[PDB]
């Protein structure tokens, strides 16, 4: 009938912190914590938390994280300045095929050398998409008119590599393990756990890769279904394998431009170029796509038929495809992927074209070149994600065009870091039973 | 192990406080490290002081003598004890913790009593 | 408030002790404020590790049986208790706080050797 | 008697720390935690504390956080350094009036464009207080013969906004409640403050400006007032209006001087070239002067003649009233307001002048290109300090004239951290009882 | 000193206890630059160890007490020397490579023996 202060209790509460943790490159894993074997994660009982999806702050840190670890790691390398001279440029004929026609484009230019009194002429290859016509025709680069760029030091590989997220001490995490879970609302499986699972930074716009594939069946999951404008991220319940190469063999030249400072320039091509076919298969693309046509109309109409069309941006970032494939970034059609009309091994090659100059985490005025990698590449990866957009107007519903679309990179970290949430623990509890202290 | 006693009713849960309570205190990505173990020691320093304010201080079950009424909950032992749990408890106290432990302001003004007033020859 | 009772009689200012022992804890803005709390963390660390020596760990009042050398303050109790304020007392005894923290400690020492073997019985 | 022990005493000491601060452009308030609505204040009542605003070490961590903040915001804007190239300069004269002739020069100079390999011959106008002759005459800034200059980049404005001064835990920040108080000696009435006021780091060498007034009559503070080597320092009751404006309709127009970084030089003046006034009212300004010299001979004599006399400095700074007005610096005669001798709707108007580059906290060899500000300007400020000089000839003498001065800027935040001191709290305390340990 | 008379015998360092108490956390003489980072790991990691250390104390029912007794058994397993030979001839140095990979359980024993008797209290009192 008195109080009797109780310290350690399992009560908590929601909050926000700083995480660390990386694994057992420009994601550092040398100024880092290592990670410990066997993780303790522990199945709680009876307790069902309101996990949210589209609240979680860990997913705006994890943007920051990678930004501020991004734009350090680009810190000591060179930086082009003297690359914005006039340039002089004619077309590459060469082996050309009935593609590849302009795409690329032979110019040359002047640059100052480690002598500091003389010049040179030196020549290189640069693509259409990254020189601008200023009016045998002289050109600029595309990017000398907002800042001058910080080419990426080729020591520097930006692989994804696996990394973990902690909660500090006095604080956890919990993780859902339901296996029909949309996003929000409770959970009856929560479980605690001290670092997260083999979390991966890929960077894509329109199609999810190498990342966290699903369990039972595909899972769509989104904000309030009525509205056009959130995105509705589907999962894939099995991968679907994607091949995008290069077939192009290249020279790396050293063209040097100061005292210690190299610009890597393309040099001429070894044999015919061709177009970068970017491929994908028939059979298992058109099962998926049957298992989440399926899964679309268990809760959107019932029988209204399902359409995809191709994308409608207006950069180049989200009307296409964009990933990584060592360094040498490419951007493919992905045309032939959305053309079916559903109602209820033979390729879906893909022409996959390719950019040097590359500007992501969209911020006004910070460019990176590329430097360009020598001999063929070649890429197997798979899908495990989509990243549509519904877009139709009535409400009495006959049919529902999905258009892919995409972009806002904050997408693609909140689509595997979706079973977790940190809280805090706050262990005195007061007031329970009687007692009388002497 | 660590906080699976959730759920769990009070009279299962009074048995296993000490193990929610060792894990306590237990360039970018350098900082955050240092703010964190920062940030613990703060929490952890707090709500030891607050303790040692209250005149338990270092006990699990440190059973002091401020009075109830109906008005900070009037749920008998016969059900808070026998069924519910600690997470629903913070629930139904969440808006009268704040007085309890102003009322718990009372060690001070009993050790001046007991010890500078009494025990004198 | 805060210290609201720092200018009124010794003996009444001891009545209101935690409103001063609570609010202990409470880039150019970065180094700077963590080496401050970092310091302030410091300091009521080594205040309450002295108070941790001397056998008053979670207490705000004790008592030691050191006694009174009167060379320290000739003054008696009809004096110091009624019509003075800690800050004069502080500058009365400013250069007689060493040795007497000495022979608290020493006292310390000489009480925890002599119950461990009537312990041992 | 037996020593009992206490812990939790009001005892506080003298000591030193590093104040953080907190408020609601230059002074940046983005890395500076927000304040607290309705800080507390307690009334102390029975304590004598010993202040001394000349002395006080929180004036120089002001100065050390505002030099270190200021250069924190000069970092991301314009270098500026290939500009100095070898001016020619005309005299600009167009139907400029009789006064201030020859004040603007017409330099034509080129420079380096976005590419690096052309170049663009442009005009400027510049003022004669920012080049040098260098033997049409060829001219050269005055900047780069010790250093370059750096731009302060436009979206960066100059508005000073209030900044309040935290303590950590430990630390006490005791504030001055006694209403006759020079600033040393002990205090009756003291009250303790977890925050200061707002303090906005005004801009000023003679003229204290926007500053906080005082209570019943003007006050006198100094270090030795029988010394006439330490700087007599005034703080007014009531306040006077002052109104600088600049008539002139000045353009402002961007030249690029490579690839992102541009040079905002001045333009082609529209309507006629006049100098920047400055207006003080005269009855209010006379009666102000006339409570000073009233509280001023409470120190001297009843039958000393009071005279005041122009400023007598060596420098620009310390002769001229300097300030700026949301962009330009200003640079004010100041010669008809201390011109009257005193024995026991007419304004007062101030050529006013305008300079560009900057050597503000007197460091060798970093300065500023403060940018022209399109339009027309007016600033409307009110005078709340002056800083005398005594010219003190020999001893018992009847009498003594007055002059402004300063350029030392830690006495301009003097006059509003008089009223603070910080000091430490030992909460240990023993004394004696009858009480014994069990 | 500190670390004063380390060498001597299991009885000897118990009335030299103390010296080593106050100097587990800091020097206040001792209370940017590579030395400052370095100094202030070294300050938070000496301030970890202290609190970590002082916790692990005041688990068992102990804070406070630099000597104190518990009522936890101790197996036969574990040692087998008696009193006569521990206190007197041995230094505690070697006293750590025996009970090695015991301590572990030894903690756990302490933790279930103080929470045991805290809850016998809590029901003693109650009446
Ligand atoms: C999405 O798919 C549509 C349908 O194929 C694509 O539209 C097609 O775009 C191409 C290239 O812009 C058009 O070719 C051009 O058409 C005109 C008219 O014949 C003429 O200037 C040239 O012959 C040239 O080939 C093509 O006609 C057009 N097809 C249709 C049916 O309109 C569209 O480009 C795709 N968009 C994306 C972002 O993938
Ligand atoms: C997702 O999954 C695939 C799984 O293979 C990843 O492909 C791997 O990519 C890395 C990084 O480019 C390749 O490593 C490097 O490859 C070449 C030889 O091909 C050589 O320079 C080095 O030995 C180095 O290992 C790796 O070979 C490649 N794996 C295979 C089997 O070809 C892919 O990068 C992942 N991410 C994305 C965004 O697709
Ligand atoms: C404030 O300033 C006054 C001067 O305005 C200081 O008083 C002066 O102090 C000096 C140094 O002690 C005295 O000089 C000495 O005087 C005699 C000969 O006259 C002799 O003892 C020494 O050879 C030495 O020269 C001086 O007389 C005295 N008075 C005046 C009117 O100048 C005063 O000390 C300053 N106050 C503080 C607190 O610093
Ligand atoms: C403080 O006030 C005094 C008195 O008003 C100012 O002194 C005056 O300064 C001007 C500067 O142009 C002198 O005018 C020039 O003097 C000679 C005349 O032979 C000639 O070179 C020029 O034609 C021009 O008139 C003026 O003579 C001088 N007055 C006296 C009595 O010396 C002084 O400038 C003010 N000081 C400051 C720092 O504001
Ligand atoms: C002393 O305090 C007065 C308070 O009025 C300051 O006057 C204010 O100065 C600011 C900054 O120059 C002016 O803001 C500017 O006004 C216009 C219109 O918005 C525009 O040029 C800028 O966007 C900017 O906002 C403000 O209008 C002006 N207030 C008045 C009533 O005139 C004065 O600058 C302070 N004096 C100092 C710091 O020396
Ligand atoms: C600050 O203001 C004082 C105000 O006295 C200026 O001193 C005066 O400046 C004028 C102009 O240079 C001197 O010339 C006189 O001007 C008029 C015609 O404009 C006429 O009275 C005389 O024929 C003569 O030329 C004048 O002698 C001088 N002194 C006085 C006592 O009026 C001073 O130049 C200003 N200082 C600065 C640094 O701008
Ligand atoms: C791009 O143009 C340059 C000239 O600007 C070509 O370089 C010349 O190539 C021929 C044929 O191989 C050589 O004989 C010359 O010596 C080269 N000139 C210099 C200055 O190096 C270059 O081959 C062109 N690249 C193509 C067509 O891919
Ligand atoms: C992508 O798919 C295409 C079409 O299946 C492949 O291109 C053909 O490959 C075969 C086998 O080597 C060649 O005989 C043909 O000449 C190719 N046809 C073309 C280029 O039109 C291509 O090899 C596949 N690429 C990958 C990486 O799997
Ligand atoms: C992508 O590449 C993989 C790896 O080469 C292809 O898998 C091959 O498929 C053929 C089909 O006849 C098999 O004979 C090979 O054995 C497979 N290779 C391996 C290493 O197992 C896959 O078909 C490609 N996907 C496309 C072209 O869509
Ligand atoms: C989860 O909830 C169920 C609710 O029925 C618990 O099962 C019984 O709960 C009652 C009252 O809550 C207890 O008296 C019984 O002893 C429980 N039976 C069993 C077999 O546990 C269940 O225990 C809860 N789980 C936990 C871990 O407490
Ligand atoms: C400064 O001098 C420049 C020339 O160096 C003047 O610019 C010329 O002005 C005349 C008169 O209007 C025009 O006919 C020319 O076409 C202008 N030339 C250029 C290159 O702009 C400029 O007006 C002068 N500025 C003044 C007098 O304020
Ligand atoms: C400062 O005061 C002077 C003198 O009163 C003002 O100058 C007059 O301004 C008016 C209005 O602009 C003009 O019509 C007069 O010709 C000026 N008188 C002269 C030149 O003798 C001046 O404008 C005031 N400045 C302010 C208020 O900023
Ligand atoms: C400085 O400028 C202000 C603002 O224009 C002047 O204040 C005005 O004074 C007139 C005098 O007739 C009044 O009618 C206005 O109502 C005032 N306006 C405001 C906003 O206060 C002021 O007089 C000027 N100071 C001088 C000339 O010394
Ligand atoms: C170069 O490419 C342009 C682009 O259309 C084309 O008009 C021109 O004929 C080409 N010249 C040669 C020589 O191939
Ligand atoms: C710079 O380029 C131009 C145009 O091709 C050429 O005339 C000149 O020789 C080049 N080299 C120099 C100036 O060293
Ligand atoms: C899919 O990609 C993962 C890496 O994300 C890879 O380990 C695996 O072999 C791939 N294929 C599957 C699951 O069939
Ligand atoms: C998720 O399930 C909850 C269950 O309450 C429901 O209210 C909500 O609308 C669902 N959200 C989506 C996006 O399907
Ligand atoms: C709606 O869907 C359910 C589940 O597939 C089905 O049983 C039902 O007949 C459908 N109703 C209509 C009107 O299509
Ligand atoms: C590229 O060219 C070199 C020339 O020696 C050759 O050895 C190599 O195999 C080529 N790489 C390809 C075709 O991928
Ligand atoms: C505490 O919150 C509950 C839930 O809203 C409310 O009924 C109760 O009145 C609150 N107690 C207060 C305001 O004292
Ligand atoms: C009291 O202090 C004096 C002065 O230090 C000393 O001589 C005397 O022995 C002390 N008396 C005691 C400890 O009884
Ligand atoms: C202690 O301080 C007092 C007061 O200032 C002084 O009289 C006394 O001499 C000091 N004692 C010693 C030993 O310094
Ligand atoms: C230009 O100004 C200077 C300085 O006042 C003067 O000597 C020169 O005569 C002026 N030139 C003209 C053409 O007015
Ligand atoms: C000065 O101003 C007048 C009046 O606006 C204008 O007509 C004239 O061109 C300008 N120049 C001269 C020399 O009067
Ligand atoms: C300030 O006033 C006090 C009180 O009269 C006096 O003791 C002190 O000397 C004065 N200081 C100055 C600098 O005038
Ligand atoms: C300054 O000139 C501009 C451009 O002609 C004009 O719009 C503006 O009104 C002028 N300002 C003044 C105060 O006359
Ligand atoms: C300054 O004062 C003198 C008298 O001391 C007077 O003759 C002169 O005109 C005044 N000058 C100004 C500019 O007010
Ligand atoms: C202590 O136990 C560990 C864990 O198996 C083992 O590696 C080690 O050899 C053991 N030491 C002794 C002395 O038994």
């Amino acid at each position: 009938l008195w109080v009797t202060v109780y310290y350690g209790v399992p009560v908590w509460k929601d909050a926000e912190t700083t995480l660390f943790c990386a694994s057992d490159n420009v994601w550092a894993t040398h100024a880092c914590v290592p990670t410990d074997p066997n993780p303790q994660e522990i199945h709680l009982e009876n307790v069902t938390e309101e996990f949210n999806m589209w609240k979680n702050n860990m997913v705006e840190q994890m943007h920051t994280d990678i930004i501020s670890l991004w734009d350090q790691s680009l810190k000591p390398c060179v930086k082009l300045t003297p690359l914005c001279v006039t340039l002089q440029c004619t077309n590459v004929t060469n082996n050309i095929t009935d593609d590849m026609r302009g795409e690329l484009k032979n110019c040359s230019f002047n640059m100052t050398t480690e002598l500091r009194d003389k010049k040179q002429k030196v020549y290189s290859l640069f693509y259409r998409l990254d020189v601008v016509q200023i009016n045998n025709k002289e050109y600029r680069l595309i990017n000398c008119n907002t800042s001058a760029c910080t080419q990426a030091c080729p020591k520097v590989s930006f692989e994804p590599i696996p990394i973990h997220y902690c909660a500090p001490a006095g604080f956890a995490i919990l993780k859902c393990k339901d296996k029909k879970f949309n996003g929000t609302g409770p959970c009856p499986s929560v479980s605690t756990v001290q670092c997260t699972h083999g979390i991966k930074p890929v960077v894509s716009t329109q199609l999810l890769l190498n990342g966290s594939l699903a369990e039972e069946e595909v899972m769509i999951r989104s904000e309030n279904i009525t509205n056009n404008a959130k995105n509705i991220l589907v999962q894939f319940n099995t991968p679907v394998q994607i091949n995008c190469t290069r077939p192009n063999n290249n020279t790396r030249k050293s063209i040097r431009i100061g005292p210690g400072q190299a610009f890597y320039a393309t040099g001429d091509i070894i044999g015919d170029i061709r177009q970068a076919h970017c491929n994908v298969s028939k059979a298992t693309w058109n099962e998926t796509l049957g298992k989440v046509v399926k899964q679309l109309r268990k809760h959107f109409g019932n029988n209204t038929i399902i359409r995809f069309a191709n994308s409608s941006g207006g950069d180049l970032e989200v009307t296409t495809h964009s990933f990584n494939c060592g360094g040498e970034f490419f951007y493919c059609n992905t045309s032939g992927l959305f053309n079916s009309t559903w109602i209820s091994n033979d390729s879906i090659t893909l022409p996959c074209r390719i950019k040097q100059i590359i500007n992501m985490w969209q911020r006004i005025g910070q460019c990176m070149y590329a430097p360009p990698i020598q001999g063929v590449i070649r890429c197997v990866s798979n899908i495990t994600g989509l990243i549509l957009t519904r877009d139709g107007g009535s409400t009495n519903s006959t049919t529902e065009t999905f258009r892919p679309g995409g972009g806002d990179m904050r997408d693609n970290w909140r689509s595997e870091l979706y079973k977790y949430k940190v809280v805090k623990i706050e262990p005195l509890g007061v007031a329970p039973t009687r007692c009388k202290r002497r | 192990g660590f906080l699976g006693a959730a759920g769990s009713t009070m009279g299962a849960a009074s048995m296993t406080l000490t193990v929610q309570a060792r894990n306590l205190l237990s360039t970018v990505w350098g900082i955050k490290q240092l703010q964190a173990r920062v940030l613990a020691v703060e929490r952890y320093l707090r709500d030891q002081q607050l303790l040692g304010i209250w005149g338990c201080s270092g006990k699990l079950i440190c059973c002091t003598n401020v009075p109830w009424n109906s008005s900070w909950s009037n749920r008998n032992l016969s059900e808070i004890w026998d069924n519910m749990t600690w997470l629903q408890w913070d629930k139904e106290i969440s808006n009268y913790t704040q007085i309890i432990y102003g009322l718990l302001e009372e060690s001070q003004n009993q050790q001046e009593k007991n010890e500078q007033d009494l025990l004198a020859l």
